[PDB]
RNA sequence: GGAGCGUCGGGCCCAUACCCGGCCGUCGCCGGCAGUCGAGAGUGGACGGGAGCGGCGGGGGCGGCGCGCGCGCGCGCCCGCCCCCGGAGCCCCGCGGACGCUACGCCGCGACGAGUAGGAGGGCCGCUGCGGUGAGCCUUGAAGCCUAGGGCGCGGGCCCGGG
RNA sequence: ACCCACCCGACCCGUCUUGAAACACGGACCAAGGAGUCUAACACGUGCGCGAGUCGGGGGCUCGCACGAAAGCCGCCGUGG
RNA sequence: AGAGGGCGUGAAACCGUUAAGAGGUAAACGGGUGGGGUCCGCGCAGUCCGCCCGGAGGAUUCAACCCGGCGGCGGGUCCGGCCGUGUCGGCGGCCCGGCGGAUCUUUCCCGCGCGGGGGACCGUCCCCCGACCGGCGACCGGCCGCCGCCGGGCGCAUUUCCA
């Protein structure tokens, strides 16, 4: 029940959302992995720009 | 910080701050915005005048970038450029007037709030107000349309 | 400043010691062991500190220069006074009063020295006084 | 000939018995430790005649003699020797308690040092 | 520098001591006058009646100016109109009292609080005994006992009232400056009535203690003050 | 038993600042002293303001500080502001001012000093004028905060112009039954 | 011949009410104290000429704004001084300032103090783990446990002794 | 503070209730366990930083992370909010 | 083994016993005293200490003073020099001072009208000396005054210690 003034607000937590929460504890581990993989790809394409084409 | 919160101070007391005549039952009003019309109506129509009902035209595939038109007021037009354009001017003695490309700085329209200092300009912009035009002319300048 | 760093320190210093409804302070060159602004060795541009002598006889006064704090190695300047009690006090008195240095302190500095010269009282004499040791 | 405190006034206490907890007598599960009652009817919590008393700030000690031991001192729980030398400049107003957990060798080391400085100890003749 | 200043400070010191002496002497003469004034008032009321009585006549003396009003019942279950007036007489606690100048307005306010008060026309002695034994100033809103005239003066001296005696004369004659001298006095916290009362709840006329008892308020004053 | 209501016996005003920061607290120590020992009520007002909340000491724009000193007669003075001095990009020519502030933003600082302005701290103001003599005590607009536009007689209460808390403005967020005449009614 | 009923006296009895006093807390005081004169405060101080027992010859006012501990004065000798606290000796000291001043401290005056539901503040109340910190404590005995032992705190609780 | 005596006082708590010592319910006793949490969104208050701006994400550059899945920096500093 | 194979610590309920005390209004409780126990602190006078003083005994070197040395403080002449704030002079760092700029110039250079770099210009940051002023806890050097320590002097109406 609403009590005296406030946004009549609609949250979208009626489905079973806690079954599909996606945490981000990866992200540092991820960020590194990309970065290694990046440095490897440079080293493979030896004098070619790391960039791409 | 649980340490600071209220339930630490309620420990010992029976009702936990929810009273003992009426209690803390689950959902006595109904869940959420239930009763907007019936039984919660007064709150809705004294803090949300106009919740209920349709109005105006539908618009199916709205794409916001078509209507993109960020405005800027004369108020702070000179802010767009380095002070030393506004200084090398009120000086110079050619009656030059420096250009101000407003679209470069990220505003499309030029509306007309504020006093513009007596110091000629050439304002390039996608759109202008009527008043913004007038003020600009009164300074001794020239509005300039750009695509 | 003095006051600024007292704001930083007043409740947090390692030298402080609350407990048992009192508070105290263990920082050196604090005569009276108070967690006070007045009686704080570390904070003030000019400082007094009356420790006992390592000998076991006598007292050391510990002035602070003003020359250069920033350089703690050189900052304090110690001075043993190992004299006939009444004299010791007077030397401390003059150090404090006639140099116009930390005039606020001074009587506290005298009482400290006094208590230190009490300390070096006689331990053996005290033992004799407490127990009569007569007729088993 | 023990260490006299500076001033030995008459401590005067408003209440001597412990406030005990309602129905701590009747039950082994309830402990003496005071608890305010919050019961809707409660002889005690609504101050009837003939019941166990409720502690107020009314019973409070006089500020001069609050925490004053019978001897006239206030405790200060010393933990090692270095910690004593604090009391050096009080001695006439604070005494030294030595801690339970301190060893019987260095209990001794504290006691004789306090005896130099004339700080009264509140549990000296003990560990041995 | 030194001996010039010293003498200047000694001069100052003396000029104070002189003034103190002066104001003391004023106080002393002000009393002496008020002694003569109350004497003259007392006799010249008797004077009058005797002279009416000499003729086949009557001397109806003045209706009283001033009355002491004691709150004689407690602070539970009391009607809102009464309660308001009782806190317009400053009669909040039971057995508080105030002087009150009489007039159509004032008297009727006492009429609306009748079974809550005992009141009437105080004696000279009553005004003295109340002021000397239980005379407390309102001085920066702190009830403070009138230990010296430096207190009374400090507050009421802008009215010509510079001592306990002046105060008593302002209260008793109901002067110009009564409102300000009477409000200065903190309401009189009197003890319980020694020897007891007759009946709290009923009017004087009908045996009890409440209401106007005119002359007899002075007996009650003595057994409470 | 006495009849007083004990209801509004405790006054709710602040005494110290609620902040724990040490430099402000030194200013408070200084202005407590001055407040009590000087007759100047300037010190009292300043002291009072040092205890107030961020909300309660709003920023004073440079243009607002200009125009308040442009006023006739308060010339060769010092403006004082327990809040912060901010820039106005929509003012150009800045006269040479004298200013006290707890803060001045980096732009506002430049503009003033470029003009030949002097900036003072509050410890500096005290030495300069311990009884607040020859000062202009200004304040930022208290009721600037967008907050206040929701305060008052509620929306949907005839003749109120009180912003409702709404998730997002647009055609279909409110503006139906209770604003149009066409839809029920309007207030 | 009331220990009954109606009318009335004195006298005495006691509530957490009233009065005085103590002590605790809360509220209030534009409260006080970062080191100074001062108690209805109603000035202080240069400095220049002219002078001196002169003064400011104003109300039965009973009086506050002016008077009798000195203004000039004792000493050096009509003229000079009327001197400095590293020393006037102090009830006021403006030359420097607590035993006191953790300024979140310390101190002073008043007033007041029922409380369910409920709200807020403070807890050097209590539990477990983390960063700091105690040149902490501990096999010369930690934690826990038990105790007609000693104490502190209004209380949550706490500290010591012995086992 | 252990026990005993005596005078006065004194019904059993919890709870729902206008009203509970109730012939209203729950409760033989002790130990341990045991109930206003976390996430999201809003609003107001307060504290801090910057202020016509502010912002940090997401991404990237710096390390094998002992402490680091931290810390730092970015014409990305502002795509964008 | 007061760790004995379901055995570390070993709480409470509950039970056994041992000791003490009580006992016809179920017990238990609050307030107030009394009696008894348990221990705890004593005292085999607790007359408790500390200043200063007067007297009476006994014992070491001084203090006061100079002299020599060291260290510290404070000061102004800012005296001499280092130090830094505001201002003015050098246009002097300006290219031997860099960044920033929608200020300018493609008279320039290089790379392809644009990019990069010069070159002007403005804003900002640094050298040279003189002058005025805040002479600022930012330091040195001499001189002064004062303090303290060590050692020299001083032998005893002194200055200590002790009873
Ligand atoms: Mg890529
Ligand atoms: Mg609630
Ligand atoms: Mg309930
Ligand atoms: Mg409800
Ligand atoms: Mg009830
Ligand atoms: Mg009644
Ligand atoms: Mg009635
Ligand atoms: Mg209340
Ligand atoms: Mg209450
Ligand atoms: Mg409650
Ligand atoms: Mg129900
Ligand atoms: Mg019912
Ligand atoms: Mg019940
Ligand atoms: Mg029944
Ligand atoms: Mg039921
Ligand atoms: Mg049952
Ligand atoms: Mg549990
Ligand atoms: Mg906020
Ligand atoms: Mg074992
Ligand atoms: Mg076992
Ligand atoms: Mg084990
Ligand atoms: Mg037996």
């Amino acid at each position: 029940a609403p009590s005296r003034n406030g946004m009549i607000l609609k949250p979208h937590f009626h489905k079973d959302w806690q079954r599909r929460v996606a945490t981000w504890f990866n992200q540092p581990a991820r960020k590194i992995r990309r970065r290694k993989a990046r440095q490897a790809r440079a080293r493979r394409i030896a004098p070619r720009p790391a960039s791409g084409p | 910080p649980s340490r600071l919160r209220k339930t630490r101070k309620l420990r010992g007391h029976v009702s936990h701050g929810h009273g003992r005549i009426g209690k803390h039952r689950k959902h006595p009003g109904g869940r959420g915005n239930a009763g907007g019309m019936h039984h919660h109506r007064i709150n809705f129509d004294k803090y949300h005048p106009g919740y209920f009902g349709k109005v105006g035209m539908r618009h199916y595939h709205l794409k916001r970038n078509q209507s993109f038109c960020p405005t800027v007021n004369l108020d702070k037009l000179w802010t767009l450029v380095s002070e030393q354009t506004r200084v090398n001017a009120a000086k110079n003695k050619t009656g030059a007037a420096p250009i101000i490309d407003v679209v470069r700085s990220g505003y499309y329209k030029v509306l007309g709030k504020g006093k513009l200092p007596k110091q000629p300009v050439i304002v390039k912009a996608k759109f202008f107000s009527r008043r913004a035009e007038e003020k600009i002319k009164g300074v001794g300048g020239a509005c300039v349309l750009v695509a | 400043s003095a006051h600024l760093q007292w704001m930083v320190v007043r409740n947090c210093s390692s030298f402080l010691i609350k407990r048992n409804k009192q508070t105290y302070s263990t920082e050196p060159n604090n005569l009276k062991a108070r967690n006070s602004f007045r009686y704080n060795g570390l904070i003030h541009r000019k400082t007094v500190g009356v420790e006992p002598a390592a000998d076991g006889k006598g007292v050391v006064v510990v002035m602070k220069r003003r020359s250069g704090q920033r350089k703690p190695a050189t900052s304090y300047v110690r001075t043993t006074i190992n004299k006939n009690a009444r004299a010791t006090l007077s030397s401390i008195r003059h150090m404090i009063r006639k140099n116009k240095y930390h005039p606020d302190l001074r009587m506290a500095a005298i009482r400290r020295a006094s208590a230190i010269l009490r300390s070096q009282k006689p331990v053996m004499v005290k033992r004799k006084r407490t127990r009569p040791t007569k007729s088993s | 000939a023990a260490l006299r405190p500076l001033v030995k006034p008459k401590i005067v206490k408003k209440r001597t018995k412990k406030f005990i907890r309602h129905q701590s007598d009747r039950y082994v599960k309830i402990k003496r430790n005071w608890r305010k009652p919050r019961g809707i009817d409660n002889r005690v919590r609504r101050r009837f005649k003939g019941q166990i008393l409720m502690p107020n700030i009314g019973y409070g000690s006089n500020k001069k003699t609050k925490h004053m031991l019978p001897s006239g001192f206030r405790k200060f729980l010393v933990h090692n020797v270095k910690e004593l030398e604090v009391l050096l400049m009080c001695n006439k107003s604070y005494c030294a308690e030595i801690a339970h957990n301190v060893s019987s060798k260095n209990r001794k080391a504290i006691v004789e040092r306090a005896a130099q400085l004339a700080i009264r100890v509140t549990n000296p003749n003990a560990r041995l | 520098n030194f001996a010039e200043l010293k003498i200047k400070r000694l001069r100052k010191k003396f000029a104070q001591k002189m003034l103190r002496k002066a104001r003391r002497k004023l106080i002393y003469e002000k009393a002496k006058h008020y002694h003569k004034e109350y004497r003259q008032m007392y006799r010249t009321e008797i004077r009058m009646a005797r002279m009416a009585r000499k003729a086949g006549n009557f001397y109806v003396p003045a209706e009283p100016k001033l009355a002491f009003v004691i709150r004689i019942r407690g602070i539970n279950g009391v009607s809102p109109k009464v309660r308001k007036v009782l806190q317009l007489l400053r009669l909040r606690q039971i057995f508080n009292g105030t002087f009150v100048k009489l007039n159509k307005a004032s008297i009727n306010m006492l009429r609306i609080v009748e079974p809550y008060i005992a009141w009437g026309y105080p004696n000279l002695k009553s005004v003295n005994e109340l002021i000397y034994k239980r005379g407390y100033g309102k001085i920066n809103k702190k009830r403070i006992a009138l230990t010296d005239n430096a207190l009374i003066a400090r507050s009421l001296g802008k009215y010509g009232i510079i001592c306990m005696e002046d105060l008593i004369h302002e209260i008793y004659t109901v002067g110009k400056r009564f409102k300000e001298a009477n409000n200065f006095l903190w309401p009189f916290k009197l003890s319980s009535p020694r020897g007891g009362m007759k009946k709290k709840t009923t009017h004087f006329v009908e045996g009890e203690d409440a209401g106007n008892r005119e002359d007899q308020i002075n007996r009650l004053i003595r057994r409470m003050n | 038993g006495v009849d007083i209501r004990h209801n509004k016996d405790r006054k709710v005003r602040r005494k110290e600042p609620k902040s724990q920061d040490i430099y402000l607290r030194l200013l408070v120590k200084l202005y407590r002293f001055l407040a009590r020992r000087t007759n100047s009520t300037f010190n009292q007002v300043v002291l009072k303001r040092l205890f107030m909340s961020r909300t309660n000491r709003p920023p004073l724009s440079l243009s607002r500080m200009i125009r308040k000193m442009k006023l006739p007669g308060r010339e060769g003075k010092t403006a004082v502001v327990v809040g912060t001095i901010t820039d106005d990009v929509r003012v150009q020519e800045v006269p040479k001012l004298k200013v006290c502030a707890l803060r001045v933003s980096s732009r506002a600082r430049s503009r003033i000093l470029k003009a030949g302005g002097k900036i003072l701290t509050f410890d500096q103001l005290a030495l300069d004028s311990p009884k607040g003599c020859g000062t202009v005590l200004l304040s930022g607009p208290r009721k600037g905060r967008e907050v206040y536009r929701h305060f008052g007689k509620a929306p949907g209460t005839p003749h109120s112009h009180t912003k409702p808390y709404v998730r997002s403005k647009g055609r279909k967020f409110e503006r139906a039954r209770g604003r149009r005449a066409s839809r029920g009614y309007k207030n």
